[PDB]
Parts: structure tokens; C-alpha cells; sequence
């Protein structure tokens, strides 16, 4: 950690094998708050369609495996492609999975509904310090790699 | 300038592998740097002592 | 790896200083000897408020509960309430709250449960009126206690709601060295669950021993009955001397038991407040610790404040040296120039402190 | 020897297409 | 079998639900 | 030859500390550019920046 | 060396993360997910509002 | 004058008098560890994002 308006650069590589040509400044910031936890979230939206429609009431199918998951979702907020706006209602009995819904709209048998859901994510605790001058050529300092 | 106090007695009985206790002289700047031992620093490409 | 301490001593500010300073501490062999050893209720409540107002701190107490691991955290605040057990009223646990509030990343705004007065610690008045204040002087420009319910002993019943809005970066830089002027004495003499005559006789016992005086005397007298007034009769005073030249203050307080003759109490704490302001120098000896601490965490430079003889007694020296040994921070005493008085400079030079948990 | 490119040489920045 | 894998899967959901309670 | 700091009296009262940053290593140009009050930036004219 | 000791530390952390960063990403990552691609009943035990 | 205990080896061994050696104190905050929050943004000459 380190005091807030602490500035600071970054680079992904050090190591002058892959300098290359390109200008190996790749970030600049500013630090801002200094915690011990963080709550990052990644949207993650469940997919359904419908089968069966009564005007604005509908049934839909593959949104949840069993009845086990729609007891937990009922009364969430859905909406289609279209974006016609609708709510879980309640859970059919059989099959599993499937339950009704009722929409703002007639919808059309094509359309898809979608949840729009919030996940939450984690900050991986990777700390690797440089440490160049412990090393033979003091140069060539290499760590975790990038993705490509 | 640099320089390692270790005695040699330990580093051949040990071997090398043993780590070291090492001499750094040098001009101070910036804010008063506190007279009792203890005071933790950085030093870069080697880690915080 | 962990600052060593022995026993309960001073178990509050090494706690806080530990906090302040960010450097992990142990105490050991806390009350070892004794028939019931180890911590107390009220001590392991203390550490539950610290945990409240903190995150990232680990603390452990041990199967015995003589030794204590403490990890300090990051100072967060935020809003709580805290319920005081009866062993200790509720100045116990404001008081620390009053080192930290200043410096965190929310404001504390706690709400304390239980006895609002004892023989031994801190008053809400003395809090509010005697220690506040120096916070003031040292830049806290907003900070109040809220007197919901007063609580007596041994019942209690009483609520108080501790409000530190002012959020700084680090105490300003004292520069005081010399003997504050007092232009007026107030007070405020408070009962409850009984009539207003023993605040009267109490107003009056103070008056005789301060008539004799050269400036005003005013005691409020604050009368609580009802529902507010908590499940048991008390009564008490605190007196102020204030100098309203450079915002300090002096005071004195102490509680009435069963039976006690309210003039006699109005008398004694009168006393105490003549024998306090012939101690002090710039500020009162129940005040001197707060005013030290906060130096040591101010910026690296200089600051003076000027103490008497008086003030250097047992209390004065174990302060220091726990100081050092967290702190590493030397307090220097030189003599003053005068000769009329035997008064010393306290020099100290801060650490540069800074608040970091606040977000900008 | 690592030259300077044309982004770097000229410092245009970011500036709206033009005809 | 089958039968057995689903109660087992009711116990997991029933020890993260009371874990949640 | 010079390697390392070379400290020299420039002034009655002044002095100054030459230090030659490795020009391939990145790491190096980081903390010198830390610690460097003063920076001489060498430029080929011939070749440019 | 303890310094040889973080290295090998470090390289079974790199070592890992790498086979992480390869490998395809679990459900709850994949953005849009359907009944069938993700366990029966996984949405009982994580916690999404 | 000052003397560090513990320095590894590799320092020792591993030095060159052109690399510097620089030593900066260290604040509390400094000491600790944990998640930092900063608005950070990809410097406008990095070719990619």
C-alpha cells in the first residue's frame, strides 16, 4: 500500500530480449484508495426461450435446470431481445426448469428472454518484486508472461 | 561504496550459500533519517530490509 | 517481529499507540498472579471496539488470557453501537476513540450503552468540556459527544453519541510555552432520579471555596428526571477553568455515592481545581497524555508545550517511555529562561504522521 | 538502434479525420 | 444410483442454504 | 574510468554527484529517475531521439 | 539460497497461473450461460443478485 | 555508515559497480499490504491495450 496522489507508470516488459521496437510505457496512473478488499462484479446474463405464450403471460424453458432455481429467481426483473420487459411469475411443476412469465407485450415465439445477473469476481494476491540486481546479467528479468 | 562484513570463518564452514551482512556508505538526502536502528528501507532490485 | 509489554499497564494506549504507530505488539503476563487471571470483561470489550472501528487488525488472546497478539489494521470508522458492561462507564471506552477518530476513513459516529460516570474515569463532561477541546486546539475543528440518557451507578441506563466529524491529516504543530491566562471558571453540577436540591447545595459547596476569587463562577445546574434519567440516583460535578485567550482548559470532577453530603463534594472538587490549575503549566495533568500523543503523530518538525515540575511525576515517565518504544520518539525537557516559576519546555519532534485511510 | 516512429516524431495526437 | 447422486445434491444445497442462515 | 557515483567539489560551497545510468537497462532507469536531481540527456543529433 | 528458494516458489506460482490463464474460463465468466451449459443447481449455492 | 543483516547472497556475489545501489525509507503504509485502488489508463505511445 502507499499514500493516496502517489503516481506511478507501467510497463509489461523489462527484459531487454523482448524490448523489441514498441514503446514499453504501457500504463500511467494515479492511486486512489489503499483497502483490503474490493467488490468487483462481472455480469453474467442466463438465457431462456419461450414455448408456449397466452398474450402476456408465457412459458418459458431452459432458463434453469430444475424448479430448484426459479423458487430462487422469482419475481426477477426480464426482458427479451425485443425489449419488451417481463417478471419470473412462478414455477411450473413439470417439466423441471421451466416456469411463466408475464410481459409488458405479446411477445413472439423467436425472441430470446434474458436475466441480466452480477457476478461476483476476486483480485488474485500475485506479488512478484523485481529484483535485478540479485541476477547475473541484471537485465533480462522475466516474470509471469502475458496471455498471447 | 559497498561492502561485506561477514566474516570469512562463517562463509567457508557454512558455505557460500549463508547470507550476508553488508556494509553501504553513502550521503543521506532528503528528510532526517532517524537515529535508532530498526529503520526499515528498500533497496531497489533487492527488497526491503 | 512483535514490540514486547508486560502486564495490564497502560493496556489502552499501548493498544491505541499500536494503531497510530501501524507496528504489531504483544503484552504478556497480564495479571499472571492474580486469583482470576488474564484479561478482563471490559478489557476484551475494549479490544471488540477496536476490532469494530478498524479492519485488516488481527488480534488474539490466549487460552489463559495472559498474552495478547495485536496486528493493528487500517482505522476505518463508520457507524456502531457499542454496549459497555457495567465493570466500567462509558468514558472508558470513548476516551481511545478520541486518539483515533481524527484520522479515519469514514467518521465515527458511535453510540455507547451503559454507566456514564464512575470514580475513576473520564467524565461525559470532562470528555466534552476538558478533552475535546485540546483535540480542538490541535485541529479538530468538529467533534461532539451527545448526551442521549445519563446512566448512574450502579444500574446505569445511560447513552451517549459519539460524533468526530472532522477528518485531518495529522495534529497541527503546538507552539506553546507559556502560562496560559484563565479569565473565567464554569461547571455544570448534574443529578438524576433525585430533587433539585442537592444540585443547589452542590452549586453552593463550590461557590465558598471559589468565592474568595478574582473572576466569575457559573455552574450550570443540570437537573435530569424522568425517562432520560436513567435506573439509578447519582450526582456529580465537573468544574472548568477556562482561558478563553488561547482555548484551554483545566478541569476537575467526581461523583457522589450514597449518603455523601453534596456541600462536602462541591467543596472537594473546588479544592481539586485549585490544586490542578497550581500544577499545570499550559494544560492540566488527565489532559497531558492526549496532548503528548498527538505531538508524537504530527508533522516532522518541533513542537513545544510548556509543563510544570508537577507534571512530571510516575504517570508522565511511563508515557514517555512506552512512547519510545513504539515511537521510537525521544520527548527533550529544557528549563525556561524564568525565574519566577520552575517550569520546562517539552520538545518534541513529530513523525509525519499522515492519515491514509481517507480517500480523496 | 530503437528510432522513433511517426506517432512519436510528429506528436499529432488524437485530431478528427480530415478531407 | 441416480437417485442417491440427487440426494446428495439436496444435501449440498441444504448445507450452503443454513450456511447462508 | 568511472564507474559507479564520483563526488566532486564544483563550487566553494557545492558539490556534485556524477552517476551513468546503464542505457539498457529499463529497471535502472527507473530509480535513477527516482533519485536524479539533476538529468543529462544525452541525444545523437545525427541519428535524433 | 533463500533467494533460489522464492525463485522456485515463484516459478510454481507462475507455472500455475499460466495453466489458468489457458484454460477456459468457468461458467460464471462465460457471459451468456444457459441451463445446459453450466452445472444443475449451481445457481442455489453462488450467491447472485 | 550503515549495515544490513540478512542481504542475500546473490547481491554479494552479483554486483557491478555501474548498476547503482539506492536505498529509500519506508513509510507505515509502505510496510503494508493490500488491495490499491487507482484510476489508472494505457499510456497514449503503447501500441496495444
Amino acid at each position: 500500500l502507499c499514500s493516496p496522489n502517489t503516481p506511478f507508470c507501467g510497463v509489461q516488459i523489462v527484459a531487454n530480449s523482448d524490448t523489441g521496437n514498441g514503446f514499453r510505457i504501457a500504463a500511467t496512473g494515479i492511486v486512489e484508495e489503499i483497502d483490503v478488499n474490493i467488490e468487483i462484479v462481472k455480469k453474467l446474463k442466463l438465457v431462456g426461450f419461450p414455448y408456449k405464450i397466452f398474450k402476456n403471460t408465457a412459458f418459458i424453458k431452459d432458463m434453469f435446470s430444475s424448479a430448484m432455481e426459479v423458487a430462487r429467481f422469482e419475481g426477477a426483473q426480464i426482458k427479451t431481445v425485443s425489449g419488451i420487459r417481463g417478471e419470473i411469475k412462478r414455477a411450473l411443476s413439470k417439466p423441471e426448469g421451466h416456469y411463466r412469465a408475464a410481459f409488458e407485450d405479446k411477445i413472439l415465439m423467436s425472441d430470446i428472454v434474458i436475466l441480466r445477473s452480477w457476478y461476483p469476481v476476486r483480485v488474485k494476491k500475485f506479488y512478484n518484486p523485481v529484483t535485478s540486481l540479485l541476477l547475473k546479467e541484471k537485465t533480462e528479468w522475466k516474470g509471469l508472461r502475458l496471455t498471447g | 561504496r559497498f561492502t561485506d562484513l561477514t566474516h570469512p570463518e562463517l562463509i567457508e564452514t557454512q558455505g557460500l550459500q549463508i547470507d550476508r551482512k553488508v556494509a553501504i556508505y553513502g550521503y543521506l538526502h532528503g528528510t532526517p533519517l532517524p537515529s535508532a536502528p530498526g529503520t526499515r528501507v528498500h533497496i531497489a532490485g533487492v527488497g526491503d530490509f | 517481529k512483535y514490540t514486547t509489554f508486560q502486564g495490564s499497564q497502560n493496556f489502552r494506549l499501548r493498544i491505541v499507540l499500536a494503531t497510530l504507530s501501524g507496528k504489531p505488539i504483544k503484552i504478556e503476563k497480564i495479571r499472571s498472579g492474580d486469583l482470576n487471571p488474564g484479561l478482563k470483561d471490559y478489557e476484551v470489550s475494549f479490544l471488540r471496539l477496536i476490532e469494530s472501528v478498524t479492519n485488516g487488525s488481527v488480534i488474539e488472546i490466549s487460552y489463559t488470557g495472559t498474552t495478547v497478539i495485536y496486528r493493528p489494521g487500517i482505522i476505518v470508522g463508520g457507524a456502531s453501537t457499542h454496549i459497555c458492561p457495567s465493570s466500567k462507564p462509558v468514558g472508558y471506552f470513548v476516551e481511545p476513540m478520541l486518539y483515533l477518530a481524527p484520522f479515519s476513513k469514514k467518521k465515527f459516529s458511535i453510540l455507547f450503552k451503559g454507566i456514564t460516570a464512575s470514580h475513576n474515569d473520564a467524565g461525559i463532561e470532562a470528555i466534552k468540556w476538558g478533552l475535546m477541546p485540546v483535540m480542538e486546539k490541535f485541529g479538530v475543528r468538529e467533534c461532539a459527544l451527545h448526551t442521549l440518557k445519563r446512566g448512574s451507578p450502579p444500574l446505569g441506563g445511560g447513552e451517549v453519541h459519539l460524533v468526530v466529524d472532522s477528518l485531518i491529516a495529522q495534529p497541527i504543530t503546538m507552539h506553546e510555552i507559556d502560562r496560559p491566562i484563565i479569565s473565567s471558571i464554569t461547571g455544570v453540577a448534574y443529578s438524576t432520579r433525585v430533587s433539585p436540591s442537592l444540585v443547589n447545595r452542590m452549586i453552593d459547596g463550590a461557590k465558598k471555596v471559589l468565592k474568595n476569587l478574582q473572576c466569575e463562577v457559573n455552574i450550570t445546574a443540570d437537573v435530569w428526571r424522568g425517562e432520560n434519567s436513567g435506573k439509578s440516583p447519582g450526582w456529580g460535578i465537573t468544574l472548568v477553568a477556562q482561558s478563553k485567550q488561547k482555548g484551554w482548559s483545566y478541569f476537575a470532577e467526581d461523583i457522589g455515592d450514597a449518603g455523601s453530603i453534596p456541600e462536602e463534594l462541591g467543596e472537594k472538587v473546588a479544592c481539586q481545581l485549585l490544586e490542578e490549575i497550581s500544577k499545570s503549566a499550559a494544560v492540566g495533568r488527565n489532559q497531558l497524555p492526549l496532548a503528548i500523543v498527538y505531538m508524537v503523530i504530527g508533522k516532522e518538525d518541533i513542537g513545544r508545550l510548556r509543563i510544570n515540575k508537577e507534571q512530571i511525576d510516575e504517570r508522565f515517565i511511563i508515557l514517555l517511555r512506552d512512547i519510545k518504544k513504539i515511537f521510537n520518539t525521544e520527548v527533550f525537557l529544557k528549563p525556561v529562561d524564568e525565574a519566577d516559576n520552575e517550569d520546562m519546555i517539552a520538545t518534541i519532534k513529530g513523525i509525519g504522521f499522515t492519515n491514509t485511510s481517507k480517500k480523496i | 538502434k530503437r528510432a522513433i516512429n511517426y506517432q512519436i516524431l510528429k506528436n499529432k495526437g488524437l485530431t478528427p479525420k480530415r478531407n | 444410483t441416480l437417485a442417491n447422486n440427487v440426494e446428495s445434491k439436496l444435501r449440498d444445497d441444504l448445507e450452503r442454504l443454513k450456511k447462508i442462515r | 574510468d568511472i564507474q559507479g557515483p564520483i563526488t566532486v567539489v564544483s563550487g566553494k560551497h557545492r558539490r556534485l554527484t556524477f552517476l551513468e545510468c546503464p542505457a539498457d537497462d529499463l529497471n535502472a532507469m527507473i530509480d535513477i529517475a527516482k533519485i536524479a536531481d539533476l538529468v543529462l540527456l544525452l541525444i545523437d543529433g545525427n541519428f535524433g531521439f | 539460497s533463500s533467494f533460489e528458494k522464492q525463485q522456485i516458489e515463484i516459478r510454481k506460482q507462475i507455472e500455475q497461473l499460466e495453466n489458468e490463464a489457458v484454460a477456459e474460463k468457468k461458467w460464471s465468466l462465460k457471459g451468456e450461460v444457459k441451463a445446459k451449459d453450466r452445472p444443475e443447481d449451481a445457481l442455489l449455492t453462488e450467491e447472485l443478485e | 555508515r550503515i549495515v544490513f543483516e540478512k542481504v542475500p547472497m546473490e547481491f554479494v556475489k552479483n554486483f557491478n559497480p555501474k548498476f547503482p545501489i539506492v536505498m529509500g525509507g519506508l513509510l507505515p503504509t509502505e510496510i503494508k499490504f493490500g488491495i490499491v485502488k487507482a484510476r489508472l489508463r494505457r499510456h497514449r505511445w503503447h501500441k496495444k491495450i
